[PDB]
């Protein structure tokens, strides 16, 4: 009721991130409220091997 | 109640080795470690080679303070055992650092306030403009 | 007569390497009799020597003070002359062949990004998808420009940078 | 001292070539990067590290074994039959004193 | 005969079925082609 | 010494503080989800700059950077 629906694909607007631009689902919207409520999976590694990062709500945009 | 060090503490067994215990442990430091140590066992050293322990509180002391940890990190991986830390200055002065909270800094203890840290994203920090002072590595907030 | 250069028939230097080339090989082939193996090959080898040196000196190939061939590279010169196979041709059949690779490439590892895990496909190939797609691109010159046109091949900048 | 071996510990099949790095379970799970393939190089002789079992270690050690020595005798029948087929060994052993000896004609 | 031809799209395979008809292919373009330095014209 | 700094960009998986050498931070209040700790560096006299905390740490981007300063006795591992 938050976020994007679940299992919606969605992109990545954090400057600092790996993943930039490019879409990724999201796993759960955390509705418990939180600054960083959207986890989005990503099937790609990064350098460190993490599929997963969870960000804030005003950094994710619409699909491609 | 976080315990103080206690001199004359018996040792365990062992033969000598070359490591560490150095004019540095004389007039600038030394660390010490206890833990409890029951069911007499072997074990092994940072800076050595392998020990037995009797059983009951026993006491050892290293020279840099990871030769420490290392050994508390090794309880736990094997049998729950439970060491602590002290510190010593030149003048005789006593610190207890490890564990402070009594339960193993991984673990939160009911209620403390923290330092060195500030609410923002990950990068968004401040350009080299207006950072003129630089005071050598600037917390960003102080 | 371009560069200074002179056609390579008449440049003496020229027939001076191919008469001590020819020297040179005729010292240890007089070492073994007429029937054996070894006199047949050095026999051979003489042969698409002196091939080498008869077909080189036709349409044209300048030969400088040094009586060795030199290329002419520049358009323009290979024109108004016959100069347009040193290299002008071998340009274009070079990015015919590249052209056909990088096609083809593109084309395979672009069908393979929509099935799951692509990864495994570029470890294990999609050996007859290959086989389909390097016997369909030697029409690439008109896929090429006409996908160019579609716009099926600029992504709308939706990569990773940092700036 | 006697014999123990076992009968059909691993039976023969083309399965697990298709999925590489099988023996090591962090990477028969997928190459999601360019270091897969060079890790499953560093590794597949790497006997201990696909599994603490010493004793498929000294299996596989003990075939290896046979694995090297098998590349050694080819080694030496493609030495003999160098000398055999192509070269010059009958001249050379009827005058050892000048004629060099040569064994591979391009 | 399944896992086999799976198995043949890896590097034992084109790769080595790949370089392999474009070496051959070459020795055979300059051995019936004998010295080509430069185009029919 | 060397300035460690912590962002808010952090989940308290606990996990680079079962991974530091030197036991230099801590893990006490944050309002999270399941665990909700946050770390933070109340002492660095001991900290030797060793970047173990930082490979540990799944944030992305890391949730600890340490910002490299002047050396000492502790910070250049020096038993002598
Ligand atoms: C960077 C590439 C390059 C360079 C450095 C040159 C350089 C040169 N070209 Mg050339 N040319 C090029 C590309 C190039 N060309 C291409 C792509 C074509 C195909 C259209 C031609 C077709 C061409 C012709 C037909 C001729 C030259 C000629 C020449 C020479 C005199 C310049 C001229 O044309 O008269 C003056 C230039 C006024 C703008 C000169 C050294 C001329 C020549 O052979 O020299 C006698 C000549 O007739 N070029
Ligand atoms: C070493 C020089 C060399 C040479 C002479 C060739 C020559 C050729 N390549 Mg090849 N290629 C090369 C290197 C080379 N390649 C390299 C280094 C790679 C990367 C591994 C490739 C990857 C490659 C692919 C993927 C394909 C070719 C194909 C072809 C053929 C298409 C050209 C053609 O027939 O026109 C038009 C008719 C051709 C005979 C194509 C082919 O196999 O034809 C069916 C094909 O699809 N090449
Ligand atoms: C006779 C044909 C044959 C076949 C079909 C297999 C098949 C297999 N072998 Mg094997 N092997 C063979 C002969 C064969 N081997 C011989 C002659 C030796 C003695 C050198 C070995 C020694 C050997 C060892 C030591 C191991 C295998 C292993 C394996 C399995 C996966 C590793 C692998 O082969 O990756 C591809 C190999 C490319 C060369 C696989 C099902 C591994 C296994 O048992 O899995 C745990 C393993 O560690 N083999
Ligand atoms: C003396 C050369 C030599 C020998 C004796 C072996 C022997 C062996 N290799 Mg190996 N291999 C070699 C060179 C060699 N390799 C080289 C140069 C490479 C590339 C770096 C590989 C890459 C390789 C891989 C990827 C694998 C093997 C595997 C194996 C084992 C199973 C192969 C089989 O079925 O038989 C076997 C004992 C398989 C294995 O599981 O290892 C136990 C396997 O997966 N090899
Ligand atoms: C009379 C008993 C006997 C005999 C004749 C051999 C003979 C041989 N063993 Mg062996 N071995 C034996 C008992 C025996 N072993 C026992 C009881 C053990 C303990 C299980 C071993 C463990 C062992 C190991 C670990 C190795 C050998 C190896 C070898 C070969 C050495 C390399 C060589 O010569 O190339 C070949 C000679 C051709 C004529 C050789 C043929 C090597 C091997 O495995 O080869 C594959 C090797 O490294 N053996
Ligand atoms: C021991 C390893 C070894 C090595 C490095 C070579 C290397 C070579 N061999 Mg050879 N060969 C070997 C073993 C070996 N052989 C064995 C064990 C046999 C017995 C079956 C042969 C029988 C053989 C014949 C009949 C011929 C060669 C030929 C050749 C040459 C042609 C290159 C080629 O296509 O090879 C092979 C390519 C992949 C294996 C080459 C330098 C050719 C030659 O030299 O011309 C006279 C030739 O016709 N070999
Ligand atoms: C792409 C690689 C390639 C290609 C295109 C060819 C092509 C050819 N080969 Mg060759 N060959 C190759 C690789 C290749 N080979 C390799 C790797 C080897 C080493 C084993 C050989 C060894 C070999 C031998 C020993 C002979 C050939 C012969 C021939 C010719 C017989 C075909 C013919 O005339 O029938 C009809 C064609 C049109 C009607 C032909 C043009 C034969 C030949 O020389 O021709 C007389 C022959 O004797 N090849
Ligand atoms: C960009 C680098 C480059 C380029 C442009 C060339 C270009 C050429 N090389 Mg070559 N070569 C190179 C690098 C290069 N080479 C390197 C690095 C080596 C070392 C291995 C060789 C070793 C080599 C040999 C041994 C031969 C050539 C030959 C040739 C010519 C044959 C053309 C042909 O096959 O007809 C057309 C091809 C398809 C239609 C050609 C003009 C051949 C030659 O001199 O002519 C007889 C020859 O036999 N090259
Ligand atoms: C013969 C001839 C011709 C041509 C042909 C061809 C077409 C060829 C080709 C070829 C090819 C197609 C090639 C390719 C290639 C590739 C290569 C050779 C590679 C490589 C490598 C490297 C070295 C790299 C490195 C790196 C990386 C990996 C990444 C990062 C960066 C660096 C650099 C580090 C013609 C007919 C025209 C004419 C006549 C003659
Ligand atoms: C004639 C000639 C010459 C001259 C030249 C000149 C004068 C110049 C130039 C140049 C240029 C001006 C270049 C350019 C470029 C541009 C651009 C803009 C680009 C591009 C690219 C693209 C478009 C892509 C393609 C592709 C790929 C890579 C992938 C796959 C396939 C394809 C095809 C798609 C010389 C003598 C030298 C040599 C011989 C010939
Ligand atoms: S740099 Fe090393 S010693 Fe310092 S806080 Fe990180 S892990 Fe601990
Ligand atoms: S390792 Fe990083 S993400 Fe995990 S609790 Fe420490 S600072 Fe937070």
């Amino acid at each position: 009721e938050i976020g994007p629906k679940r299992g919606s694909l969605v992109k990545v607007l954090r400057p600092e991130s790996y993943w930039y631009n490019q879409v990724g689902k999201v796993v759960s919207v955390d509705q418990s409220g939180i600054r960083y409520p959207v986890v989005v999976r990503f099937e790609n590694q990064n350098y460190a091997g993490v599929s997963t990062n969870n960000y804030a709500l005003d950094e994710i945009e619409e699909v491609k | 109640k976080q315990p103080e060090l206690d001199p004359d503490t018996p040792s365990p067994i062992f033969g000598g080795s070359t490591g560490g215990l150095l004019r540095k442990a004389q007039v600038e430091e030394f660390y010490v470690i206890t833990w409890e140590s029951p069911k007499e066992q072997i074990f092994e050293m940072p800076t050595g080679g392998a020990a037995i322990m009797r059983k009951g509180p026993n006491l050892l002391k290293f020279a840099r303070k990871e030769q420490c940890m290392a050994l508390t990190t090794q309880l736990r991986s094997k049998f729950r055992q439970t060491p602590c830390f002290y510190r010593v200055y030149a003048d005789g002065k006593v610190q207890y650092l490890h564990p402070k909270d009594g339960v193993y800094p991984e673990k939160v203890n009911a209620g403390r306030v923290g330092v060195n840290q500030n609410m923002r994203s990950i990068g968004k920090n401040v350009d080299p403009i207006k950072v003129v002072k630089f005071t050598g590595s600037e917390p960003f907030e102080i | 007569d371009i560069a200074g250069l002179t056609p390579c028939s008449e440049s003496k230097a020229y027939n001076k390497l191919e008469r001590k080339e020819l020297k040179v090989l005729d010292k240890r082939l007089k070492q073994y009799e007429p029937g054996s193996a070894p006199y047949l090959a050095l026999q051979a080898t003489k042969e698409r020597t002196e091939n080498r040196f008869k077909t080189y000196a036709k349409q044209g190939l300048l030969c400088g003070n040094d009586g060795l061939p030199h290329l002419i590279s520049d358009p323009g010169l290979a024109l108004r002359f016959n100069h347009a196979g040193e290299v002008f041709i071998p340009t274009f059949g070079f990015l015919y062949v590249a052209g056909y690779i990088g096609h083809v490439g593109r084309q395979y590892i672009i069908l393979s990004k929509e099935d799951a895990k692509p990864t495994d496909k570029e470890i294990i190939l999609d050996v007859p998808l290959a086989l389909k797609l390097a016997f369909q691109g030697w029409a690439w010159p008109l896929a090429s420009i006409q996908e160019l046109r579609n716009g099926s091949l600029l992504e709308k900048d939706e990569n990773i940078t940092v700036s | 001292v006697k014999i123990a071996v076992d009968r059909n510990p691993v039976e023969t099949n083309f399965e697990k070539w298709a999925k590489p790095g099988h023996f090591s379970r962090a990477l028969a799970k997928g190459p999601n990067t360019t270091t897969w393939i060079w890790n499953l190089h560093a590794d597949a002789h790497d006997f201990d590290n696909h599994t603490s079992d010493l004793e498929e270690i000294s299996r596989k050690v003990f075939s290896a074994h046979f694995g090297q020595l098998g590349i050694i005798l080819i080694w030496l029948s493609g030495m003999y039959f160098h000398g055999a087929r192509f070269s010059n060994y009958e001249g050379w052993l009827s005058d050892p004193t000048h004629i060099k000896p040569s064994a591979q004609v391009v | 005969m399944k896992d086999f031809t799976t198995y043949l799209s890896t590097a034992p395979v084109v790769g080595l079925g790949w370089a392999i008809f474009t070496s051959g292919l070459l020795i055979e373009i300059n051995r019936f082609f004998p010295d080509p330095l430069v185009f029919s014209f | 010494a060397h300035v460690v700094k912590i962002y808010d960009t952090c989940i308290g998986c606990t996990q680079c503080v079962r991974a530091c050498p030197l036991d230099v931070l801590e893990m006490v209040p944050w309002d999270g989800c399941k665990a909700a700790q946050m770390a933070s560096s109340p002492r660095t006299e001991d900290c030797v700059g060793c970047k173990r905390c930082e490979t540990a740490c799944p944030t992305d981007f890391l949730s600890v950077r340490v910002y490299l300063g002047n050396e000492s006795t502790r910070s250049l591992g020096l038993a002598y």
